[PDB]
């Protein structure tokens, strides 16, 4: 989620992510731990035979009949993490997610009710806004000619400054506002 | 072996069952380098935008202009007269029309006749 | 595989600014500043003002309204059995037939 | 009638001799009275109707639009005073003057005693507003839009007025009383059935037929606020209200020749609805909506029997007032975004729940919920339309399906979801919005209880 | 004057004080969801005195109160009926609905909006009460939509959530499909019974006609989900649980039942309409329990098991027994709505977790669940004397002991095994196996909400079956004498059943694992028919409204044919007309040959 | 809910518990900083049934882009504290 994604998948990132599905579906056929335990123990085998193998046209062979097979019995309803893309709470707490920028909507007579929040959002807007103009000069002078190649951002280099585009990803709202 | 999957319009390939993917080439790895390099480019154009503490507005999304003038104002321009269109046209806007003229008419002619014969029972029929 | 050093580097410093911001969010014993201004029991009370006040509206609107209008409510005619009687007539509804019983 | 009648002619005088920075309230004030002095005109008979004198008679037909048609002026000035903030006084006064003229021809032509004087003044709720839409509009095609609304129009008016004075030849008077009550049949002629077609189309366009809808998209998008409302609410009955006053001399080639457009309305319905559920605009879904609802209207006017014109009747008054809720709150998402589009701006029941909940009336009373007047119109127009003929009911059916499935549609996409994360000029609603909002939607929850008031003639 | 009446009106008036509060002050405390239970705790105890008085007595009642418009012969007004049926299942849905409520108390006790959802579930609640009172057809329309609106709204509380947005619209989609078979019946009970009153067209229709019993069927279909259009009650379970418990599980998806009950004096006059209800119920019913017996998530299962009970009620509509599918319908609401608050409490307790492979030993970790859950799937299967059996068992029989079709009984008893299988397969995979949670054990019921919320349902679904048989009047003639054999069908085919789905679950704990065949996949799907119906209609109905519709007819045709020819048409006679060059040669020779025509062709 | 605010020091106990139930990792010799690939030799596949057993035990699964680059316990702690908004 947080890391940038990269132009393609090596091919051990395509058998680690094929280990991964594997291996979870294969739990949700075996309800029981021990049942799990030893089928996943026997899968773990079955995968690390192969793992010496030095020919890259045989191993490309490999990992696509097992990705069939792995197709043909992929227990069409499969375990999924609540808060998971699949989950039965995926979204449930995205209606209470407020942007932080209505606070400053906000009447007067509201904001009298917490004076302190207020005031350290002040001192969290000044540095903000200080250092944005340095922020935006880094990227510009760090930037390679011809645009960006990859969507990741560098790191704050000098002393005083701060990580370019920090913004929005420190002032997330919460994981459960409400 | 085991059976194979058949893809369709509205159950289509899976990502891992492509052959395309597996079949890796210096060219195909470029073209995924370069197609990661525009979108770098539009990301960092969006977040350059998005994080200004000065703006105070929308960021306009020319791609989403684009769509809606070519969704809504960029047919007619380019419409042609063809033997598709014209036929296509002809059956959608006059076909069903027809149709249901047809079906109404035979369906109160039916009641017209049952009527002007007396054979319909029109008993506690009052308000219409 | 795993981080580069400037991922850490910059992972460190906005998770370190994210705690801060998330110890910010935090209130103090007097930040709900509510400002006072102004111009059986609870069962007994309720029960009179949620049930007897609803009973006597709808009793008077029925009794004194509705059933004005004739055909506005309208009974079941409760049925009759064989050796009853009927409080406006006082007559008594003849027996049966003697059916022989048996088990 | 003339109770009615000066003091919106004086509303002029008031606006220009206003001070600089007074012209809406008075407006406002003065419109309100006027249009709690208009609902007099509800106390109907039973008997013919009222005929105040030779030249204006109010019905219980014309009643309930001319009530609607008063209290629209009020709503129209509220939502105008946000976007011609910046706008000159005379400008200002001018736009007012718009409006005001337009109310006026609108309350002569729903009382119109003579057919030539309805004509004239039909014609005449053109000019202004061809003035609004080409002169205080935001897009570039605002103008072409004005064409269209404009010939479209005279496509169908010019041959009426022929029709008319040619009526007047044969028949000697065009008064509606005389009409009535010496109507006679038409032979089944082929210049009985031009004089047919010339009658009913210039009130077919206006409504508009499904073959002649196309100006109504365009003129309700480029349209400012007030045009919208003035558009979807009360200029769109016109028409129903001619063909109701004006098929009385159709009869009995009306059975005949109600046919194609019976058939293009019952099918057009179902079209329009679909379109409905594809579009990206929310100024054109509403205006489809419209169109589709006065599909319905025709289709009730078309079958010309009681409950056919009473659910006409409650439909128009029902369809005018959510329409121009609807519109009123697409506005006021747009002054926010400038886009006027669905997609663009999300999750807006999150940041403004006051206004998703006026959003969620909207819609639901749009939907035809029992026991609303739109429910009711569209109940009373099904059910005839099942007595002309039992298959109708299949498309009827259909095209509440569709309707329901829109509504909803424009109700989670701009409500419900996720909001957009670079937006954040969203400002919580005014007063005035607000305002707008319930004085939109109280007349009709507390019609719905008096059902009788907007049932016409016929009940 | 015959407190009958003022009671019987005062408990609907009463359920509606709180919506008249919800203004006030009392709304912005947190004391409005015990207002709120208080009120619906007294509407349900001032309702039980008119169902003692129709116990003791029989007594009916039409109150027609308040005078609608009146439309030439027709005349419409508010009118209520208090037959058996409105008096006998208003104190059920009452007690249900204090349960639910008292349940949610907890299981909302972190939502921020949890006033909005007491009032949302009021609503519901008077809406369901004016559907289930209703004497005309009009005001029964008007419960109907109610209902319907209220279920949309509560499916998608969460509205940051697409799915709840989704699965809220799929419940309108079929719910609007049956409206449709709904209106045909209003229009034409109106055209040619020339009223909407039950008296009225009960009256003029000695022989019903086909029309509008199809339309009431349909109508039925679609709000009680049958197998056309099921789909949406399972997917209605995006909600919260204290929804699904109240909504989709016992009082509005009865709803269409109920109307089939409504109209029975017509029904029992048409017989091909019978056929076809007990044909859909039987499918229905069957399908459901079908996909039930092989789900994961422990609310798509409890869903399933409503719809076959759904079904149910349907058969025993189609066999001719309005009555017996009443008693069903008050007897499922109590152990239903137990049985989904007990998987609420479980789903609490396992931090929000609803798949069943992540749920292990809960027989000692939570013991008041357990016993309820055990009760309630003891009721549902069909054990003598209790809730389940005074309804079920009477199914069965009349099922048996009736002029029937052959294929819809072998379906019932069928449904019927497989309701046991998957009752045995929740507690087993729930209650039995090892502990399969996280670590970090979070379990707690001491809340004496709850407790009390569950253990009211559970004298209810222990008592009131034979309660309320020994009370009510008999209304229709017993089958007293029966085979021994098919006395014991229904007892036999559940233990069957028991055993067998017992037996298939006992071997998972084998060491051996083989791939899944074509019936568990299809099982699994739900007969893939949520697939194929929801990709391609709909697709191929948007893609032609963008298609043929908008672009092709609107955007181009009809704006080729009026304005663009015209257009055209006009530039090019405008062009012709005004090209002249200015040389006064050709316009004299255009003049003379202009007299030339006039002198010759004008004479 | 009802549940316990936990802190990060619950949540690196609870990481160290998961590991040191890892028998093929010496408890005396694992670390809170300690390599998986280097300091402990551990093979990738290991590295991901660690990241299985995280899964599990805090309920919650991690995108693979994000496991697959996970090398230490105090990352996975980090990881963890800002997925659930930490404080202290
Ligand atoms: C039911 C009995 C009622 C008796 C009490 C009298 C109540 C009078 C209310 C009249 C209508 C309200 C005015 C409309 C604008 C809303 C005002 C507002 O902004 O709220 C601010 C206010 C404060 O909220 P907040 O916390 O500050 O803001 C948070 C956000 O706004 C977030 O907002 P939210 O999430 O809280 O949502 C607001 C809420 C409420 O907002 C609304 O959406 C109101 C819409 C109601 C109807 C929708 C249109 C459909 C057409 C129906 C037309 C019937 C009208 C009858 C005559 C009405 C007279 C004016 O929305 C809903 O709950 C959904 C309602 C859908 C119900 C569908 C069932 C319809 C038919 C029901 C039967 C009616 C006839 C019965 C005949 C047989 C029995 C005798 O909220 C309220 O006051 C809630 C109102 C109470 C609920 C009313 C819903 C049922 C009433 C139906 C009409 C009246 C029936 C008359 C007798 C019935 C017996
Ligand atoms: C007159 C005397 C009366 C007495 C008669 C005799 C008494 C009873 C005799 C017993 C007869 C059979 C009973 C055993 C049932 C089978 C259970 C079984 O072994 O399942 C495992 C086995 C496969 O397991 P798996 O794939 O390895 O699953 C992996 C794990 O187990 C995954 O496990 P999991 O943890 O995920 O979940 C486990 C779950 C998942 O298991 C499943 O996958 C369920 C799928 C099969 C079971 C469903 C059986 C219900 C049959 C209703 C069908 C109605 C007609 C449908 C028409 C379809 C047309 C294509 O299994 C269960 O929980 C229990 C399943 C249901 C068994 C208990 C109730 C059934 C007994 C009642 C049947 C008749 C007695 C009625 C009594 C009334 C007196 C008349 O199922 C089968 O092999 C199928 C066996 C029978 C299926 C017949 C349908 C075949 C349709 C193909 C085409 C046919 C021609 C159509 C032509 C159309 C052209 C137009
Ligand atoms: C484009 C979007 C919609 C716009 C509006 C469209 C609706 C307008 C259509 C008008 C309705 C049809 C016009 C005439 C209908 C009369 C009935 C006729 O169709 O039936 C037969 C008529 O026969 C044939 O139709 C003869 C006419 C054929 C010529 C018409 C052209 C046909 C297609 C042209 C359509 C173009 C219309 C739009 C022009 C701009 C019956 O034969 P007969 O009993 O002997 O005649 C009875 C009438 N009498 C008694 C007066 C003599
Ligand atoms: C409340 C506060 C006051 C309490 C003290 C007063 C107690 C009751 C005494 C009031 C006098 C009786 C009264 O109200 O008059 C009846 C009066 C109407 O007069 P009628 O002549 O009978 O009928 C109209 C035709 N002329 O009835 C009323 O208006 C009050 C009660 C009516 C029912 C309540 C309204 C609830 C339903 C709202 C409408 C719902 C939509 C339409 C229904 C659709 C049904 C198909
Ligand atoms: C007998 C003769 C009948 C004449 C009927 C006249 C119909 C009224 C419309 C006349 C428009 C003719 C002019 C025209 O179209 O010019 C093309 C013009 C080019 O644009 P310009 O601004 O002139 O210049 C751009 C380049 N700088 O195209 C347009 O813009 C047209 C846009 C608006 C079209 C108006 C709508 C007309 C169609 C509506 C129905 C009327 C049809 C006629 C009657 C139908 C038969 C009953
Ligand atoms: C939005 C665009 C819609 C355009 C509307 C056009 C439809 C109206 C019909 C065309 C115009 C006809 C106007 C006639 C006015 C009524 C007068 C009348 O009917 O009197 C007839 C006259 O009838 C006619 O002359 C009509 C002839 C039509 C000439 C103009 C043709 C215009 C185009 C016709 C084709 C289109 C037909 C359908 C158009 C529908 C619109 C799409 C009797 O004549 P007398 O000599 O007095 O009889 C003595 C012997 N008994
Ligand atoms: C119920 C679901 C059924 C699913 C069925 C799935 C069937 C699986 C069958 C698998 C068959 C194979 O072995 S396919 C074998 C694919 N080819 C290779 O593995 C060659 C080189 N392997 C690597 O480089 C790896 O990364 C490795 C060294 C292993 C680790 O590396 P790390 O050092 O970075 O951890």
């Amino acid at each position: 989620a947080f890391s940038a994604p990269a132009a393609y998948l090596t091919h051990q990132q395509k058998v680690l992510r094929l280990y991964k599905r594997a291996l979870r579906h294969l739990e949700s056929w075996c309800v029981h731990r021990d049942k799990y335990r030893y089928f996943a123990c026997l899968m773990r085998a079955r995968f690390d035979e192969h793992k010496n193998e030095k020919d890259m046209v045989k191993a490309t062979q490999l990992l696509r009949q097992a990705e069939e097979e792995f197709w043909y019995g992929q227990h069409p309803q499969p375990y999924i993490f609540p808060e998971s893309p699949g989950g039965t709470s995926y979204e449930r707490y995205e209606c209470y997610k407020v942007p932080e920028w209505c606070l400053d909507d906000w009447h007067p007579s509201e904001k009298a009710m917490y004076p302190d929040y207020f005031a350290k959002r002040e001192q969290w807007k000044r540095l903000r806004r200080e250092s944005w103009e340095r922020e935006v000069k880094q990227l510009q002078e760090e930037t390679p000619p011809g645009g960006p190649r990859t969507e990741a951002l560098p790191p704050a280099r000098k002393e005083g400054d701060l990580p370019p585009l920090w913004w929005h990803i420190v002032t997330r709202p919460r994981e459960r506002p409400m | 072996s085991f059976p194979k999957y058949k893809p369709s319009r509205l159950a289509t390939l899976p990502a891992t069952l492509d052959p395309a993917e597996y079949d890796i080439s210096p060219e195909t790895r470029k073209a995924q380098a370069e197609r990661l390099a525009i979108r770098s480019r539009l990301k960092r154009e969006y977040l350059l935008q998005y994080n200004d503490p000065n703006r105070l507005g929308v960021i306009e999304d020319p791609a989403l202009i684009r769509w809606t003038y070519a969704r809504s104002a960029n047919i007619y321009p380019n419409f042609r007269p063809t033997p598709k269109t014209s036929l296509l046209g002809a059956l959608f806007g006059i076909g069903p029309l027809f149709f249901w003229y047809y079906v109404f008419k035979t369906d109160r002619d039916k009641k017209e006749k049952l009527i002007q014969e007396g054979k319909l029972d029109q008993t506690f029929n009052i308000s219409y | 595989s795993g981080y580069t050093p400037d991922e850490k580097l910059r992972l460190q410093q906005l998770r370190e600014l994210r705690r801060r911001w998330l110890k910010d969010q935090e209130l103090s014993p007097r930040e709900p500043v509510l400002p006072p201004r102004r111009v059986t029991y609870r069962h007994s009370i309720f029960a009179v003002t949620h049930v007897l006040i609803p009973v006597w509206i709808i009793h008077y609107y029925l009794k004194y309204h509705v059933t004005a209008k004739p055909y506005t409510v309208v009974e079941r005619k409760p049925r009759i059995f064989p050796g009853d009687t009927i409080l406006e007539t006082g007559e008594v509804i003849p027996l049966m037939k003697e059916f022989p019983d048996q088990h | 009638m003339l109770k009615i009648i000066i003091p919106t002619t004086m509303l002029l005088p008031m606006t220009w001799m206003s001070k600089h920075n007074m012209i809406w309230i008075n407006a406002t004030v003065h419109s309100l009275l006027i249009s709690l002095i208009s609902l007099s005109l509800l106390n109907q008979l039973g008997e013919n109707s009222l005929n105040f004198s030779l030249t204006f008679f109010s019905d219980s037909l014309s009643a309930p639009l001319l009530v609607l048609t008063t209290w629209l002026l009020p709503l129209m000035l509220m939502a105008s005073q946000s976007h011609l903030s910046k706008e000159t006084t005379t400008r200002k006064k001018l736009y007012i003057t718009m409006l005001i003229l337009l109310q006026l021809f609108l309350i002569m032509t729903f009382t119109a005693t003579e057919l030539i004087l309805f004509y004239i003044l039909f014609e005449a709720t053109l000019v202004p507003t061809l003035i609004i839409i080409t002169r205080w509009g935001n897009q570039t095609e605002r103008l072409n839009a004005g064409l269209y609304f404009l010939f479209y129009t005279l496509a169908g008016s010019l041959p009426l007025l022929v029709a008319l004075v040619y009526i007047q030849n044969t028949t000697g008077s065009l008064n509606f009383l005389i009409i009535h009550y010496w109507s006679h049949p038409l032979s089944n002629s082929w210049s009985n059935i031009f004089m047919w077609l010339a009658c009913i189309m210039a009130f077919m366009v206006k409504m508009p037929l499904y073959g002649l809808h196309l100006w109504l998209p365009k003129a309700h998008v480029e349209a400012p606020i007030a045009g919208s409302m003035v558009l979807a609410a009360v200029l769109l009955k016109l028409g129903g209200y001619g063909m109701m006053r004006i098929t009385t001399i159709l009869n009995p080639l009306t059975n005949y020749m109600a046919y194609p457009f019976l058939m293009l309305s019952m099918w057009g319905m179902i079209m329009t609805s679909s379109i409905c559920l594809r579009q990206t605009d929310l100024k054109s879904l509403i205006a489809y909506s419209s169109v589709s609802h006065m599909a319905l209207v025709i289709v009730a006017i078309m079958i010309q029997t009681p409950w056919s014109f009473m659910g006409a009747t409650a439909l128009m008054i029902a369809h005018g007032l959510t329409s121009s809720m609807l519109f009123c709150l697409a506005n006021t998402n747009y002054e926010r975004v400038h886009s006027r589009t669905m997609i663009l701006a999300r999750g807006l029941q999150t940041l403004l729940p006051l206004m998703a909940t006026w959003w969620l009336v909207a819609s639901l009373t749009n939907l035809a919920l029992p026991p609303s007047i739109n429910l009711i119109g569209e109940l009373f127009i099904i059910t005839a339309s099942f007595s002309w003929s039992n298959i109708t009911i299949i498309l009827m059916g259909m095209n509440m399906m569709i309707t329901a499935l829109y509504s909803l549609y424009m109700l989670i996409t701009t409500q419900r979801g996720k909001y957009t994360h670079h937006i954040n000029n969203i400002k919580p609603s005014f007063t005035r919005e607000n305002a707008l909002m319930a004085l939109h939607i109280l007349p009709l929850l507390l019609l719905t209880l008096n059902p009788k008031m907007i049932l016409g003639p016929l009940y | 004057m015959n407190p009958f009446a003022s009671l019987t009106l005062t408990t609907l008036t009463i359920l509606t004080i709180p919506i008249m509060m919800s203004n006030s002050n009392i709304y912005k405390t947190n004391l409005y969801p015990n207002y709120v239970k208080t009120t619906v705790s007294y509407a349900f105890t001032l309702s039980l005195v008119p169902l003692l008085m129709f116990m003791h007595t029989g007594q009916e009642m039409i109150i027609s109160n308040w005078h609608w418009m009146t439309l030439q012969t027709v005349e419409l007004s508010l009118s209520f009926k208090m037959d058996y049926f409105s008096v006998m299942f208003i104190p059920v849905a009452l007690f249900v609905t204090w349960s639910i409520m008292e349940f949610s108390m907890w299981y909302m006790h972190s939502d921020p909006f949890i006033n909005r959802f007491f009032k949302y579930l009021l609503l519901f609640l008077i809406t369901m009460m004016i559907l289930v009172t209703a004497n005309n057809l009009f005001q029964l329309f008007i419960g109907w939509e109610g209902v319907g609106i209220m279920s949309f709204l509560l499916i998608g509380w969460w509205h940051g959530r697409t799915d709840a947005n989704t699965a809220a619209l799929q419940a309108i989609l079929y719910n609007r499909i049956g409206d449709i078979g709904f209106v045909l019946s209003m229009a034409w009970f109106l055209t040619h019974s020339n009223a909407w009153d039950l008296q009225q067209i009960f009256m003029l229709n000695n022989e019903c006609p086909n029309m509008p019993l199809i339309g009431l069927l349909l109508a039925a279909a679609g709000k009680s989900a049958q197998f056309g259009l099921h789909p949406w009650l399972p997917s209605a379970m995006e909600g919260p649980t204290p929804v699904s418990a109240l909504l989709h599980s016992s009082t509005m998806v009865v709803a269409g039942v109920f109307l089939l009950i409504r109209f029975y004096p017509l029904m029992e006059t048409n017989k091909l309409v019978q056929t076809m209800t007990l044909c859909l119920g039987a499918i229905t019913t069957l399908f459901t329990a079908l996909c039930a017996i092989t789900q994961n998530d422990i609310k798509k299962i409890v869903a399933f098991s409503t719809s076959s009970q759904l079904g149910l009620m349907m058969v025993t509509i189609g066999i001719n027994q309005p009555h017996l599918a009443f008693l069903h319908i008050c007897m499922h609401a109590f152990f239903k709505a137990m049985l989904f608050m007990c998987s609420g409490s479980i789903i609490h307790s396992l931090n929000d977790e609803q798949d069943i492979r992540k749920m292990g030993g809960l027989y000692k970790a939570m013991p008041f669940t357990t016993t309820a859950l055990i009760i309630g799937s003891l009721a549902l299967t069909g054990m003598p004397y209790l809730t389940g059996f005074y309804s079920k068992d009477l199914i069965i029989e009349a099922v048996n002991m009736s002029y029937t079709n052959a294929w819809a009984l072998l379906m019932t008893l069928i449904a019927t095994s497989l309701t046991a299988a998957y009752s045995t397969r929740i507690i087993f995979f729930a209650f039995l196996g090892k502990p399969r949670f996280p670590p970090l054990v979070l379990i707690n019921e001491n809340n004496p909400l709850l407790i009390n919320s569950i253990k009211r349902l559970l004298i209810g679904s222990i008592f009131a079956g034979f309660i309320i048989s020994n009370n009510i009047p008999p209304m229709t003639v017993p089958n007293t004498t029966m085979p021994l054999y098919m006395k014991m069908t229904a007892l036999i085919v559940t233990i069957m059943g028991f055993m067998l789905a017992l037996e298939l679950n006992n071997t998972t704990y084998y060491l051996k694992f083989k791939y899944p065949s074509q019936t568990y996949k299809f099982s699994n799907m739900l007969g893939y028919y949520p697939s194929i119906m929801h990709r391609l209609p709909t697709y191929h109905n948007l893609s032609m409204s963008q298609k043929s519709a908008s672009s092709l007819l609107d955007l181009i045709w009809l704006e080729t044919i009026l304005p663009k020819t015209t257009s055209f048409i006009q530039m090019k006679m405008s062009i012709m007309v005004s090209n002249q060059k200015g040389l006064i040669k050709l316009y004299f020779l255009s003049f003379l040959i202009t007299i030339m025509i006039s002198m010759t062709l004008f004479n | 809910s009802d549940a316990p605010p936990l802190t990060l020091e619950a949540i690196k106990d609870r990481v160290l518990y998961v590991l040191k139930l890892y028998d093929k990792i010496d408890p005396e010799k694992l670390s809170v900083n300690s390599h998986f690939m280097k300091d402990l030799g551990l093979d990738s596949l290991d590295q991901v049934e660690i990241i299985m057993a995280m899964e599990d035990e805090f309920g919650f699964e991690i995108p693979d882009i994000d496991a697959e680059k996970l090398m230490c316990p105090q990352e996975i702690v980090d990881y963890i504290a800002d997925k659930k908004d930490v404080y202290e």
